[PDB]
């Protein structure tokens, strides 16, 4: 059971443009002295095809963990268009925000991203040529996906990893 | 390629009403062949701990007992944080 | 209650045939294995509608179910 749980993370400036970093406030408890690094990691994901598009983008490393209620803000660049397959730029994609402990991944979460040009006429008419500038992204910040995972902290399974 | 890899646990009246449960109201005709790979995916990693537990106890079939650890072992999904 | 029984009962034997020669399944390992895949699918597919809705679409399309995958952080 976890040592390190999230309690909450919000989601501090959206709608944004494209090219606007990603802005959020990270709230975790930690319940006694752990050995190891926790990693926090926010992963764009770029293409629905393959995780050969994922793009990283910000890794926050932290060590020794402090006892209690953390709570952080940070500001993760966006991530690069030209790695974007062209044909899924402008589309929903998804990020991923994970912790790991010693390198152990136990929690996951997950926000849909729409991505729109912000004007009428290249909304009905994209161009060949994709324009950057006006894309503005949505995070859907009321509707995180959690995921959890079993892993072990400082230490009985019968059929281990 | 052939017979035995287009075999199919799943019909597509079927699939059309899973998805109708989970509150879809459209497909595209190329989600039945993605749904059906998702569940082989789904399906193949339960097995694979339900025969492990079933070898080493030794049983002459996979019990509900085995299979219902095996899901156990599968991630959940939450909608918020804390639960 | 939602998917045949019979033919699912086929797939799973078939895929039991790669990591073990004739093992069978008790008729209640079956069906415990049936029911949670119902519930995986419907809501494999409450996060595939979420996606389109979030798309401002209301056709799912495979794109739709490859990202809900990654959303519930599937371990690819």
């Amino acid at each position: 059971s976890s040592i390190v749980s999230l309690l909450g993370i919000k989601v501090l400036n959206n709608p944004a443009k494209f090219t606007d970093p990603y802005e959020f406030e990270i709230t975790f408890e930690c319940l006694e002295s752990l050995k190891h690094d926790l990693e926090w990691k926010l992963t764009y994901v770029g293409s629905s095809r393959s995780l050969d598009h994922d793009q990283e983008l910000d890794s926050i490393l932290v060590g020794p963990v402090p006892v209690g209620v953390n709570k952080f803000v940070f500001s993760a660049d966006p991530p690069s268009a030209e790695l974007i397959p062209a044909s899924e730029l402008v589309s929903v994609t998804v990020i991923l925000l994970s912790c790991s402990y010693d390198g152990r991944e136990f929690v996951r979460v997950g926000y849909y991203v729409n991505n729109e040009y912000d004007e009428e006429e290249l909304r009905e008419n994209p161009p060949a040529k994709v324009q950057v500038d006006h894309i503005v992204r949505n995070i859907l910040a009321e509707k995180p996906r959690v995921t959890r995972f079993n892993i072990v902290w400082d230490n009985g399974d019968l059929y281990p990893p | 390629k052939v017979l035995r890899d287009n075999i199919q646990g799943i019909t597509k009246p079927a699939i059309r009403r899973l998805a109708r449960r989970g509150g879809v109201k459209r497909i595209s005709g190329l989600i039945y062949e993605e749904t059906r790979g998702v569940l082989k995916v789904f399906l193949e990693n339960v097995i694979r701990d339900a025969v492990t537990y079933t070898e080493h106890a030794k049983r002459k079939t996979v019990t509900a007992m085995d299979v219902v650890y095996a899901l156990k072992r599968q991630p959940r999904t939450l909608y918020g944080f804390g639960g | 209650a939602l998917i045949r029984k019979l033919p699912f009962q086929r797939l799973v034997r078939e895929i039991a045939q790669d990591f073990k020669t004739d093992l069978r399944f008790q008729s209640s390992a079956v069906m415990a294995l049936q029911e949670a895949s119902e519930a995986y699918l419907v809501a494999l597919f409450e996060d595939t509608n979420l996606c389109a809705i979030h798309a401002k679409r209301v056709t799912i399309m495979p794109k739709d179910i490859q990202l809900a995958r990654r959303i519930r952080g599937e371990r690819a």
